[PDB]
RNA sequence: AAAUUAUAUUAUAUUAUAUUUAUUCAUAUAAUUAAUAGGAUAAUAUUUGUAGUUUUUGAUACCAUGAUAAGGAUUAUAAAUUGAAAGUGUUAAUAUCAU
């Protein structure tokens, strides 16, 4: 072959680099109560909206 | 539906309400926001189903008297 | 060069209180006119504090950079110390 | 008129040089036959100058071809022969324009700029409200207000 | 100073107006303190 | 489309009364609304902005858009009138969207009327019944209009 | 001149023989000549 | 060497200090502003005396912050930081994108550290905006990209 | 004494003669130093004025650079195309501050 360079990276290394860094838990968005009309844009000061 | 496109002016374009919440710079709270005020906007709109005096005035361009009118002045 | 945006910054009678003046009369004295916090006292005054009555009526000492004003009167009040030089 | 100001005067030669600009621009040299037709007056020497002109724009883009020698300078002059004498009619039209419109201008009631001769009232140069206090080539003072070449009622 | 203060009125609320509250942090990008030189509320620097 | 200027002339050498050639600030342009910026003769911040384009071209914008304004109001023949919905005609009964919000909404293509709802104007004439009730005297006439099938002049009887 | 060969082209497109009178004159010449 | 003199590194730790500074103090330096010098009332509840008396304390509340940023943003805006050349913002001896002088721009061109595509001189570039209406119609461009494409809330 | 290389376009200028201002110049000045430090949803270290003191800002030279002007040759045997335009060589004077 002598230069073949790949166009396309294979399935053990995009398996290798999904396996090698974690997920952030926000990204599931899951929803089932509403919005908290009152209290979420009036929490704490560390936190806060 | 009229009253809800008087009161959201360039909110309402092409059959779809939308509204860019911006304000907080998290966008749970932006979502949280905008939330509201969707519900805030159609508790507003929704006043046209309690009578006729809730429903908004149609804007004619009535025209001025013409000239066979102002011909008896 | 931009328009007015040089960072190195005279006698008009119908332009007198309109040039190089507030734009407003409704709005306060500079921050230079009032004493801020505890001073150990300055040795001059910025070109931008207004001549007040009292300038002319206590005269202490009036420093601006160098300047010296000893002769008060009552046709500088109102004015700050650019067109006053 | 609505321009007073004292004017700079030019050469005829530079204003014809111009050409299609301002000189044969067609839009100036239609309201120019309309001031002729309306005093029921031919306009030859301006359909003179506008032959020439739609002509001589036609072939400006063209470049001279080079003359590889003449003996005797016959086919040089005749081509400087009509040259100059497009000139000369050109020059008659400038005239006919400047002529004709200080004529209108005495008839309309319409106050010419600074140092402009009308034949018929000021055959000096008429000055009104200049920035030079005095007459600029009369060296004579200006009257307060300007002089009134016409009567009043209108 | 002292003589200073004739013809230039004196308007010195304190220290007490220097130091913004904490509910007004986030408006201010987390600081607290109007000095003249920025304040950390690190030990670390400190 | 419009044949009147808009773009202020550049800043050059100073121009002289000549031929094709005005001078830079003149009381023949703009309706002689150069004058506000003139200088008659051949301090600073009231002398640098006489001379700076984007504030000339900033003035000159702001005199179009109030000759815009003024000719679009000279335009207007009517005026608008705060009607409720069911006194209004017909084709008024629909959902009219705001300006730039929708298509620019015909009139009624089923009754073959295709044109701009926004620039309908309605006679006062039509709406005496509903403008004023409380009034009982007719105060306008009733609009005469021409029987298009009569024979008159205009098809040679 | 933009609208003459515009005006030209489509009648080009049109009939195809009017691009023989049309090219003799010119008509269907693009000049590059900017400001 | 070695990269600067480090009395040019304390001067642009200084301007970097001023921006840190103006974002400590615009948003209290604005509202302290347009408190005091409001005219109309502020709301139906404060009126009349409360409302003079109020901007006559917010007033002596703005004049009591020593070393509050009142400064412009534009006034010192032309700071390089890999030379010590002084640069003015607006004209030639400036470029925005990297923020730094003509000189580091050209010195950066010369050394291959930034990719850039060189285009001709006269031209306008490849932006169509900008070959449309010039800079005016690309600072548009940006405000309307940025704003005005956002139904507010 | 021909071929045309030629750009060409229009405007301005001064102590008339004195006055204010943007920059320039005079004479008064303020500003000074050094280095890291991880904090909710983590199976257990309480912690950070602590480890730094005689901290770094210190080599503008006589190298053999490079710009200027000047002369050479090749291609059009087509009426088509939006568009018949592009590459290749020699001498004088000036000049050369990096162990």
């Amino acid at each position: 072959r002598m230069g073949y360079i790949p166009r396309y990276t294979p399935w053990e290394w995009i398996a290798i680099q999904e396996a090698d860094q974690p997920l952030i838990a926000e990204q599931i968005r899951q929803d089932n109560i509403g919005t908290s009309y009152f209290f979420s844009l009036n929490r704490y000061w560390r936190y806060k909206a | 539906e009229r009253r809800l496109r008087i009161l959201a002016q360039h909110r309402v374009g092409m059959g779809v309400l939308k509204l860019d919440a911006d304000k907080y710079e998290d966008q749970a709270d932006n979502v949280t926001f905008g939330t509201t005020k969707l519900s805030e906007l159609l508790a507003d709109a929704r006043k046209a189903q309690l009578g006729e005096e809730y429903w908004p005035s149609v804007e004619l361009k009535v025209r001025k008297p013409s000239g066979q009118s102002k011909a008896h002045y | 060069y931009p328009f007015l945006r040089r960072p190195h910054i005279n006698p008009s009678a119908p332009y007198f209180w309109s040039f190089m003046t507030a734009k407003s009369q409704m709005a306060f004295l500079p921050e230079e006119n009032y004493i801020t916090g505890d001073w150990t006292g300055k040795f001059f005054v910025s070109k931008r504090q207004v001549y007040t009555l009292q300038h002319a009526t206590s005269g202490a000492k009036v420093r601006v950079k160098i300047f010296e004003f000893n002769s008060p009167s009552r046709w500088n009040i109102g004015k700050e110390m650019n067109t006053l030089t | 008129n609505t321009f007073l100001t004292s004017s700079v005067a030019t050469p005829p030669i530079s204003v014809i040089r111009t050409g299609p600009k301002w000189w044969a621009h067609p839009e100036r040299m239609v309201r120019q036959k309309l001031m002729y037709f309306t005093l029921g007056v031919d306009q030859l020497p301006l359909r003179r100058t506008a032959v020439i002109q739609r002509d001589l724009q036609r072939f400006h883009m063209c470049k001279p071809p080079p003359r590889v020698g003449d003996s005797t300078g016959y086919k040089r002059s005749r081509a400087a022969q009509l040259n100059t004498w497009y000139r000369r009619i050109q020059y008659q039209e400038y005239h006919m324009q400047h002529l004709f419109t200080r004529h209108v201008w005495g008839l309309l009631r319409v106050y010419p700029g600074n140092t402009t001769k009308i034949q018929g009232k000021a055959d000096d140069g008429y000055v009104g409200y200049d920035s030079v206090p005095f007459h600029r080539y009369n060296r004579a003072p200006l009257p307060f207000p300007a002089r009134e070449l016409y009567e009043r009622r209108k | 100073r002292r003589e200073l203060e004739k013809y230039m009125p004196d308007i010195t609320i304190g220290p007490k107006a220097l130091v913004t509250p904490v509910s007004l942090m986030n408006a201010r990008n987390g600081h607290r303190v109007t000095h003249d030189l920025l304040h950390s509320y690190d030990p670390h620097i400190g | 489309v419009s044949t009147g200027e808009f773009d202020h002339p550049p800043f050059q050498f100073r121009q002289r009364h000549t031929f094709n050639t005005t001078p830079l600030h003149d009381a023949n342009r703009f309706g002689g609304r150069t004058a506000y910026l003139r200088e008659i003769g051949p301090k600073k911040q009231g002398r640098r902005f006489k001379k700076d384009p984007r504030t000339v071209q900033f003035n000159v914008d702001v005199w179009c858009a109030q000759q815009t304004l003024r000719k679009r109001w000279k335009q207007r023949d009517w005026e608008v009138i705060e009607i409720p919905f069911r006194l209004v005609p017909r084709e008024q009964q629909r959902v009219i969207p705001e300006l730039y919000t929708d298509i620019p909404q015909m009139t009624d293509p089923a009754r073959n009327d295709f044109s701009n709802i926004r620039n309908k104007v309605y006679d006062r004439e039509e709406l005496q019944g509903v403008l004023f009730p409380a009034a009982g005297a007719m105060l306008y006439p009733p609009l005469q209009r021409v029987d298009k099938q009569a024979m008159t002049l205009d098809k040679y009887l | 001149f933009a609208l003459r060969m515009a005006v030209a082209n489509a009648l080009v497109k049109l009939i195809p023989l009017t691009r023989i009178p049309l090219k003799k004159s010119g008509l269907l010449s693009v000049d590059r000549r900017r400001e | 060497g070695q990269d600067v003199p480090k009395r040019h590194t304390h001067f642009v730790l200084e301007s970097r200090l001023m921006y840190e500074k103006s974002f400590r103090d615009c948003w209290l330096h604005s509202v302290c502003r347009a408190i005091s010098q409001l005219d109309e009332p502020l709301s139906k509840t404060v009126v009349g005396t409360h409302q003079k008396m109020l901007q006559r304390k917010v007033t002596c509340f703005q004049y009591n912050q020593y070393g509050l940023f009142k400064t412009p943003y534009y006034r010192l805006a032309n700071v390089d930081r890999y030379h010590a050349v002084q640069g003015v913002a607006g004209t030639r001896e400036w470029v925005p994108y990297v923020n730094v002088s003509y000189w580091t721009m050209n010195k950066m061109v010369r050394g291959g550290n930034l990719l850039v595509h060189r285009v001709h001189y006269t031209g306008w570039g490849t932006d169509s905006h900008l070959k449309k209406g010039g800079w005016e119609h690309r600072w548009n461009k940006v405000l309307q990209r940025n704003v005005l494409q956002y139904s507010r809330i």
